[PDB]
């Protein structure tokens, strides 16, 4: 999962669940538990289309 | 404990009633370095003093919205308390004497739960039991 | 601090108003009550059943004794066409003469209330003659709730309680359910017609003290055992037989004619005491279904998870998982509840739909106001049962379901495509509403501006199938009934249609409510009607499928069934609970029995004042349906009371207006909400706090009352005032204008 | 007629049964109503 | 007497403890974010309920909730 | 023929007794 | 897949809808 | 076969053409409602008979049903168009109009292109890229 890709989501409690979405960035700490934030091209309710995400619950689609 | 002199209000309506007296009081302390005038969360205005400040305001939510006012004439020095009928004047805002804003050491994560929120158990997990569902120790 | 409420110790520290009226709608509510196992929760169920079974029999204890001393049951057998009911007398202190005068009514010597209940018509039927009957049938149901009352007082001593494997015996109730409680009281009830209701209704006085001599008939209790079964329906009552005398009655007590007594224009009692025979030896077979201990009959548990078809590898009956459904049925019992309302709604509009097409009772057809009243009753509950059928399977997916144990199954599936129900549901909604509607006002348009002949009139001809398919001949399709010449009316290979020639003179006779005539003006009410059953259900399966939760909010199950919202976040989420969409198809649920009982009672107002065509070209439109149904059957209502006089009709029309502040009260609860008044009673505290000579203080503070409790208190107005409206307007637009 | 009279047995039941049930017994039910609501646990 | 619960999708951006107007909420530190900070409530007791900290914070299903419970007369903001 | 004057005294001490065991479960029910 | 459960239901129910729309237009008697 | 007279032999419906007035509005719309089934009040009734009323009643659906899924085809086929230029949160304010009537023009002949797209599995998304609940 690198910065620019395209991924889908499997969170089901949030709003982009299987929704694509950009990796804007990944934090190369490895003690932070979300490190990947994903910016998606539709807001949720009235308000942010980046959230922070893990990796095991991202699926890449290219 | 609590000292001041109060500042140039005319009286109001919205202050203190029988729960002030009964049950509990609180009171927030600041000092201002002019004679400014703000506005009272109990409805009009008042003039602040120049030495020690004291009002008496009758719940928490009155003193940190005129904390929040305060703040916007560059004074962030007040002390709340919360007064108890027979005397006890306990000090409550802000505890460690820094802002819960920033973050000071020796604080706990107390209430905390360590798992996503939505992945809290179904409610016929705790079918007939004393804990809610967001209680529960299993994550 | 308070010990109100004892059962939860959360709401007994409430410093405020709330916790009077939240421990009223929390108190029954046991699964939610502070220290409760399941153990103790259903013998709370058990023992409060049977003081709820008490109140039925103490308050048909009231209508037995109201009828016996202050109602005129002697003089109404006489004569029970040309003479009213009297329900009980009034005892208003505050009236004046004309009240007095105007409400002395029937024949009586005192003032009285006219019964629209019915129930005259139903102790005709059944046999009871005199006011010594009902009487002792009063003492009687007085000492049968008493029996009720100390069967709860008993299962609750703790030698008597039962524990939780008796009452997760779910296939031992059903066997004593349907052979005994179904089977054997309808047995009973074929005993009753058969040997009391039926000599009673030749002539002969059967009691107490001579059935046990006289049997009901000449063939008695050997042809039954023999096999000489035709005995009992040999000569049955011809068609000059008058009711409850001797003139023109037969002997046979088990006749199937079918159709109507020409007399009272009501089903045959004979025809009836065959028919609870019949149910009851199909009842009785039916019990003998699940397994006692004698180890024979069906698990429910093994029928669920059978997944064997003669060999096949089926996932379940109808090729469906249905594995883990048993514990899920067993454990919940909101699943329980909520197939008991929706079993029980249905069975309440089918005795609506029912009893006035074909009338059970004598003289009920020649009544047209307990006739109208009984309708409507059977309607507005079977729409609460209905509604309450789908507020428990809300509260059965948020409380009683686990997604792990119903793994895979026909309750995970649902779930796995609710956005396409809801979808779908939606659909239906927004078909029925754009051509219902735009068909109306097409035709208002049209015979508002001359040309009523422009009017689209869909002639209904898929019901005016089913009438000829059952033996209406007036359209003239000529197939399956309406065909003498067909298989199905002859019957060709046994021609056992004993009930066919009864039940052709029923549909074909143009006076009574069987099998009405169907017009263009029944067409697009019938779309009303599935416009208002696919909303209300829209309303209700949004409520139950999204209480789990959705993507406003996924974690609605932590809340509960009733909370308000979730904050001014996320735009705001006002009447996003899974109550709040139970309570938005309340105001659907009246709208749509707004529009049944209207269609019912406007197409029956119509026959009974002989103008068939008022209904049959005005219905059409909308401005016939307030015109002349609104507008104009009126007029005899708030007449009531004029400045120049007082009729009988004074307390409709006082319950009229009554209803309207009723639902206009509402209003204040439903568009008001709660941050204006706790800005105006923090107001009227101040006042009272610094006033002189007002000694008085509040013990719990007043708060303005709750959001989700001035729902329920803005939606009681709402619904009391639409049933004390219409059961006003229904009850003296029919007991005025006949 | 001018007056509230009865035909029915025990005529003189309802003269008492009105004014007991309705304005002379319910507030002391009130009463008794409200000194279980507000009485006070220790 | 409500319940502030707080789940680790947080990420320290100080939003809702800037929005509690009865400083219910505040900021002790963690290891699981940039900020190294996750709030807490040991202040619960004062929550007045309002939800005002559920709407700053910028999490995607957010990461602190308020269940409404039994309420008292400071969880209910009565000054009489 | 209506009911006797006796018949309505007889019938208000027979619902005494649903009127005393109706007590009797709304206690045990614990109120 | 080829749906071979679902169809033979649901043209059943339509073949019961057909034999009720023949005895409709007067096709069989 | 029902009790539908038509409106010629109709003794209700030829008192509504005895007094009436003129305009445009009740002699030749009333003249053309002649062969419409009324029923015992002259009123023109809308049955479905099996073959005298079955292009009767065919003309309003495939008349209707085309051009609601010709102003659907078009507005979906728009919607599908600015989507794959990764600009359809302004084009759907400021509609661009030389495609709009572009893809009007694609949607003409929709019932043969609704079909090319069944069978090649277009016309619907799949369920796992379409977003949901916590179901
Ligand atoms: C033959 C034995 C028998 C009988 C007569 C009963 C009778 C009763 N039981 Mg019991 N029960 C039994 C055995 C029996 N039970 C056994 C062995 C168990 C152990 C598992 C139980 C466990 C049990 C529980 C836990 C409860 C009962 C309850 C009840 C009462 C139901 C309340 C009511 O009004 O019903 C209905 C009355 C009617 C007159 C029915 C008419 C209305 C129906 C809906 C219409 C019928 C029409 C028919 C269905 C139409 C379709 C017919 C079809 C052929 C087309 C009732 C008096 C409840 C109770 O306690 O109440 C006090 C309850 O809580 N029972
Ligand atoms: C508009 C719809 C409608 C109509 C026409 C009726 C008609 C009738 N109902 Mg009613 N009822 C309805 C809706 C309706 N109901 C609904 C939705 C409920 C559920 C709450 C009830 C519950 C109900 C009960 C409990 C009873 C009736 C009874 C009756 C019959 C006699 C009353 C009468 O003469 O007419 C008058 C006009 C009316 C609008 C009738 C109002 C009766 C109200 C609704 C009673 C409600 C009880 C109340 C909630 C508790 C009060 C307790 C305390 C304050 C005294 C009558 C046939 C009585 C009966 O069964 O006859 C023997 C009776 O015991 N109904
Ligand atoms: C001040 C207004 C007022 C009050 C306090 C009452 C009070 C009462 N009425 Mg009443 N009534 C009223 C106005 C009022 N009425 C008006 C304006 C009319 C039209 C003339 C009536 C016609 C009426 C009838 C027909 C009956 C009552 C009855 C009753 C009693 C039953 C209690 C109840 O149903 O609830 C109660 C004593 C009932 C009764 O007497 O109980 C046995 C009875 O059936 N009233
Ligand atoms: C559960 C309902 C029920 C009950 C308790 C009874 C009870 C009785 N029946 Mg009855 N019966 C019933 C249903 C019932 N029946 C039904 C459904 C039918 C229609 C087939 C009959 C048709 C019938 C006949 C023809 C006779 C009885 C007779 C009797 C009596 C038997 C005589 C005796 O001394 O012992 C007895 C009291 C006999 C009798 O002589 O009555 C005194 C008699 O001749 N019954
Ligand atoms: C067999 C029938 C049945 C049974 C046993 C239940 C049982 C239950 N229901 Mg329920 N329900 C039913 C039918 C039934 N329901 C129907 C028919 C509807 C549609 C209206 C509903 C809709 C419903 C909702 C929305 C809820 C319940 C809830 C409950 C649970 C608690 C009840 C309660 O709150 O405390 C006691 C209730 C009261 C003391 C009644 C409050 C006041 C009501 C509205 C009566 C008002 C009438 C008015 C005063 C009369 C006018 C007087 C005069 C002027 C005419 C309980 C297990 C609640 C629950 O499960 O919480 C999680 C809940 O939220 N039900
Ligand atoms: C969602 C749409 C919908 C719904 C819920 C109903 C519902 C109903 N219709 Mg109805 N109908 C519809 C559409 C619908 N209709 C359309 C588009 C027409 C042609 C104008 C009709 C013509 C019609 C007649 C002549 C009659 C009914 C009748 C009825 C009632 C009984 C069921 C029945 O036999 O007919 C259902 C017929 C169907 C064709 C089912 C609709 C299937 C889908 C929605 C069609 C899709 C639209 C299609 C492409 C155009 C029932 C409440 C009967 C009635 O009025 O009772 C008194 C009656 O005799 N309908
Ligand atoms: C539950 C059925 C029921 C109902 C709805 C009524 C209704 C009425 N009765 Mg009553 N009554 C009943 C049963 C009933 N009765 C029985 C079984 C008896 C025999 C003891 C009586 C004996 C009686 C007399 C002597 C009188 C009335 C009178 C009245 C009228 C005014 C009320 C009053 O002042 O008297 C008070 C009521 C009583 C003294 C007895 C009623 C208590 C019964 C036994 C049970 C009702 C409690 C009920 C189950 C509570 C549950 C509801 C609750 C949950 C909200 C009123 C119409 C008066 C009248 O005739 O008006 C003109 C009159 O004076 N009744
Ligand atoms: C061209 C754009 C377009 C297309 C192809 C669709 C297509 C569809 N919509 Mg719809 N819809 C649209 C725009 C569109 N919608 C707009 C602008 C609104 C807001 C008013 C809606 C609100 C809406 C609702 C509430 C529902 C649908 C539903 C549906 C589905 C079936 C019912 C139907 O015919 O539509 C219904 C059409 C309307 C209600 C009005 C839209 C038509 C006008 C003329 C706008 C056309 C847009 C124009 C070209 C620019 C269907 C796939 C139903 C569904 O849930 O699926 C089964 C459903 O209930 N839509
Ligand atoms: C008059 C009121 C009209 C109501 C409108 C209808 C609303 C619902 C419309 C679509 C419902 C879809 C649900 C069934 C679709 C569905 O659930 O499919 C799934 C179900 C299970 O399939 P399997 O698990 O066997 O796997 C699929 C394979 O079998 C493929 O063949 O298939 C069936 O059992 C057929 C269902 C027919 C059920 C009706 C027959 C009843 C028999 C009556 C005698
Ligand atoms: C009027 C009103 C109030 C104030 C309501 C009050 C103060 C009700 C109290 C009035 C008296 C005390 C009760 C009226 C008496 C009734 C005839 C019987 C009630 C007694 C119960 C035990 C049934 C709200 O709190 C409210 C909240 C949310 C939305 C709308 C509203 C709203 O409209
Ligand atoms: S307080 Fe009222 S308006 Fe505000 S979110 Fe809650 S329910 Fe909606
Ligand atoms: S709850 Fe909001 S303000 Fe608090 S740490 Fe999480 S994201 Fe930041
Ligand atoms: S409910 Fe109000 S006081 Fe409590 S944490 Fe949220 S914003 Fe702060």
């Amino acid at each position: 999962v690198q910065r620019g890709s395209k991924v889908r989501i499997l969170r089901p409690e949030s709003y982009w669940f299987q929704d694509v979405g950009t990796v804007a960035s990944i934090e190369q700490g490895g003690t932070s538990r979300y490190p990947v934030i994903v910016r998606f091209d539709k807001v949720n309710y009235a308000g942010v289309n980046t959230n922070n995400f893990a990796q095991d619950e991202l699926v890449e689609v290219e | 404990t609590l000292s001041g002199q109060t500042p140039i209000f005319g009286g109001s309506t919205g202050g203190l009633l029988k729960k002030a007296e009964v049950e509990e009081k609180y009171a927030i302390t600041w000092t201002s370095p002019k004679e400014q005038v703000f506005e009272m969360p109990t409805g009009g205005a008042a003039i602040m003093r120049q030495g020690q400040n004291l009002l008496y305001l009758a719940r928490k939510e009155q003193c940190i919205a005129l904390g929040g006012q305060l703040r916007k004439f560059k004074i962030t020095d007040y002390k709340i308390y919360r007064i108890y009928p027979n005397g006890e004047t306990v000090y409550i805002h802000p505890a460690d004497g820094v802002f819960p804003e920033k973050v000071n050491q020796g604080r706990e994560k107390v209430r905390y739960n360590d798992r996503r929120i939505g992945q809290n158990p179904s409610p016929s997990k705790v079918k007939f039991s004393g804990i809610a569902t967001y209680d529960a120790p299993n994550s | 601090a308070t010990k109100f409420p004892k059962f939860s110790q959360d709401l007994a520290n409430d410093p405020t108003t709330r916790r009077i009226f939240y421990a009223i709608a929390t108190a029954h509510d046991f699964e939610s009550h502070d220290g409760m196992t399941e153990e103790n929760l259903y013998q709370r169920i058990f023992a409060s059943h049977f003081g709820h079974l008490a109140i039925i029999f103490l308050w048909a204890s009231g209508i037995l004794f109201h009828v016996a001393w202050q109602g005129n049951f002697e003089v109404w057998i006489k004569d029970p066409v040309h003479v009213r009911p009297i329900a009980h007398a009034i005892w208003d202190a505050q009236f004046g003469p004309g009240a007095i005068k105007a409400f002395t009514q029937a024949g009586a010597r005192n003032p009285v209330d006219i019964c629209y209940s019915g129930v005259y018509h139903w102790w005709y039927t059944i046999g009871l003659r005199t006011n010594t009957e009902l009487y002792v049938g009063a003492l009687f149901l007085i000492l049968l709730a008493a029996v009720f009352l100390f069967a709860g007082w008993l299962h609750l001593q703790p030698r008597y309680r039962p524990n939780l494997g008796w009452f997760k015996n779910s296939e031992a109730r059903l066997n004593h359910h349907l052979a005994g409680l179904f089977g054997v009281s309808s047995l009973a009830w074929a005993g009753h017609l058969v040997h009391v209701a039926i000599p009673e209704s030749r002539g002969q006085h059967v009691g107490w003290d001579n059935f046990l001599s006289t049997p009901p008939h000449p063939a008695g209790l050997w042809a039954f055992f023999t096999g000489n079964w035709g005995a009992y329906a040999q000569n049955p009552d011809t068609a000059e037989h008058v009711f409850s005398t001797s003139q023109g009655a037969g002997t046979a007590i088990l006749t199937f004619l079918g159709g109507f007594h020409p007399q009272t224009q009501s089903l045959w009692l004979t025809d009836m005491a065959h028919h609870h025979l019949a149910i009851a030896v199909v009842l009785i077979i039916a019990g003998h279904m699940y397994r006692t201990n004698w180890r024979i009959g069906h698990s429910i548990k093994e029928m669920m998870d059978s997944k064997t078809f003669f060999g096949r590898k089926v996932e379940g009956p109808f090729n469906l998982p249905h594995q883990g459904l048993y514990e899920t049925v067993n454990n919940s019992l909101h699943f329980q509840l909520s197939l008991a309302l929706a079993c029980l709604g249905v069975a309440s509009s089918l005795t609506a739909q029912h009893m006035y097409s074909m009338p059970p009772y004598a003289f009920i057809a020649k009544d047209f106001t307990t006739m109208a009243a009984l309708y409507t009753h059977h309607q507005y509950i079977a729409g609460f049962l209905m509604v309450g059928a789908f507020s428990h399977a809300a509260i059965f997916w948020i409380k009683d379901y686990d997604p792990e144990q119903n793994k895979g199954n026909v309750l995970e599936r649902v779930l796995k495509h609710k956005e396409a129900i809801i979808a779908h549901l939606s659909w239906v909604s927004l078909f029925l509403g754009f051509h219902t509607l735009g068909l109306y006002v097409h035709n208002d348009v049209e015979v508002a501006f001359g040309a009523a002949d422009k009017q689209i009139l869909i002639e209904p001809v898929f019901a005016q199938f089913i009438q000829s398919a059952n033996g209406k001949i007036l359209y003239g399709f000529h197939t399956l009934l309406s065909n003498p010449d067909s298989i199905a009316f002859t019957a060709w290979p046994n021609h056992a249609n004993v009930w066919l020639p009864g039940w052709l003179d029923a549909i074909n006779n143009g006076t009574n409510s069987l099998f009405l005539t169907i017009g263009p003006g029944d067409f697009y009410v019938h779309h009303a009607i599935a416009l208002g059953l696919h909303v209300t259900t829209l309303i209700l399966v949004k409520g139950a499928l999204d209480a789990r939760g959705s993507k406003l909010m996924p974690d609605k199950k932590d809340f509960g069934y009733a909370f308000p919202c979730d904050g001014p976040g996320r735009g705001g989420t006002c009447d996003i609970s899974a109550w709040d969409a139970s309570y938005l198809a309340v105001f659907w649920m009246l709208n749509t029995l707004g529009w049944v009982t209207f269609y019912w009672h406007w197409k029956h107002l119509s026959i009974w004042q002989g103008n068939v065509a008022q209904f049959n070209e005005s219905s059409t439109y909308l401005m016939g349906w307030f015109r002349d149904y609104l507008w104009a059957n009126s007029a005899q209502l708030i007449n009531g009371y004029n400045p120049y006089g007082t009729n009988n009709l004074a307390v409709w029309a006082w319950m009229f207006l009554f209803g309207h502040l009723a639902w206009a009260v509402s209003f204040m609860f439903l568009i008001t909400w709660r941050g204006y008044w706790q800005e105006l009673i923090e107001t009227l505290a101040w006042a009272h706090e610094q006033t002189p000579l007002s000694f008085g203080y509040w013990r719990d503070k007043p708060v303005a009352l709750s959001i989700v409790q001035a729902r329920l208190v803005g939606l009681t107005h709402f619904t009391v005032g639409y049933i004390a409206t219409y059961g006003a307007f229904l009850i003296a637009s029919t007991a005025s204008k006949f | 007629m001018t007056q509230l009279t009865g035909d029915y047995a025990a005529s003189w039941l309802p003269w008492i049964m009105i004014p007991l049930v309705f304005y002379i017994l319910p507030f002391p039910v009130f009463a008794i109503l409200f000194l279980w609501i507000q009485k006070e646990a220790s | 007497s409500h319940t502030v619960k707080i789940y680790d999708t947080c990420i320290g951006c100080t939003q809702c403890v800037r929005a509690c107007p009865t400083d219910v909420l505040e900021m002790v530190p963690w290891d699981g974010c940039r900020a190294g900070q996750i709030a807490s409530s040991p202040r619960t007791e004062d929550c007045v309920g309002c939800k005002r900290c559920e709407t700053a914070c910028p999490t995607d299903f957010l990461s602190i909730r308020v269940y409404l419970g039994a309420e008292t007369t400071r969880s209910m903001g009565l000054a009489y | 023929m209506s009911i006797s004057d006796t018949q309505v005294y007889i019938a208000l001490v027979v619902a005494l007794v649903p009127g005393f065991l109706a007590w009797r479960l709304a206690t045990e029910l614990y109120k | 897949p080829p749906y071979t459960f679902r169809t033979a239901w649901a043209l059943l129910l339509l073949a019961i809808n057909f034999i009720v729309a023949a005895y409709y237009f007067h096709i069989i008697e | 076969n029902t009790t539908l007279v038509p409106c010629y032999k109709s003794p209700a419906f030829v008192e509504r053409m005895k007094n009436a007035p003129d305009s445009y509005y009740t002699t030749k719309p009333l003249k053309a409602y002649s062969q419409l089934l009324c029923g015992e009040d002259g009123l023109p009734r809308i049955a479905l008979d099996r073959l005298s009323l079955a292009v009767d009643v065919a003309i309003p659906i495939a008349i209707f049903l085309y051009t609601a899924g010709f102003i659907g085809w078009s507005g979906r086929s728009y919607l599908q168009a600015i989507k794959k230029q990764d600009k359809a949160e302004e084009k759907e304010v400021f509609i661009d109009v030389p495609l709009f009537i572009s893809c009007m023009v694609m949607a003409l002949f929709w019932p043969m292109a609704v079909i090319k797209e069944l069978l090649a599995g277009e016309l619907v998304a799949k369920d796992e890229e379409i977003p949901i609940s916590v179901r």
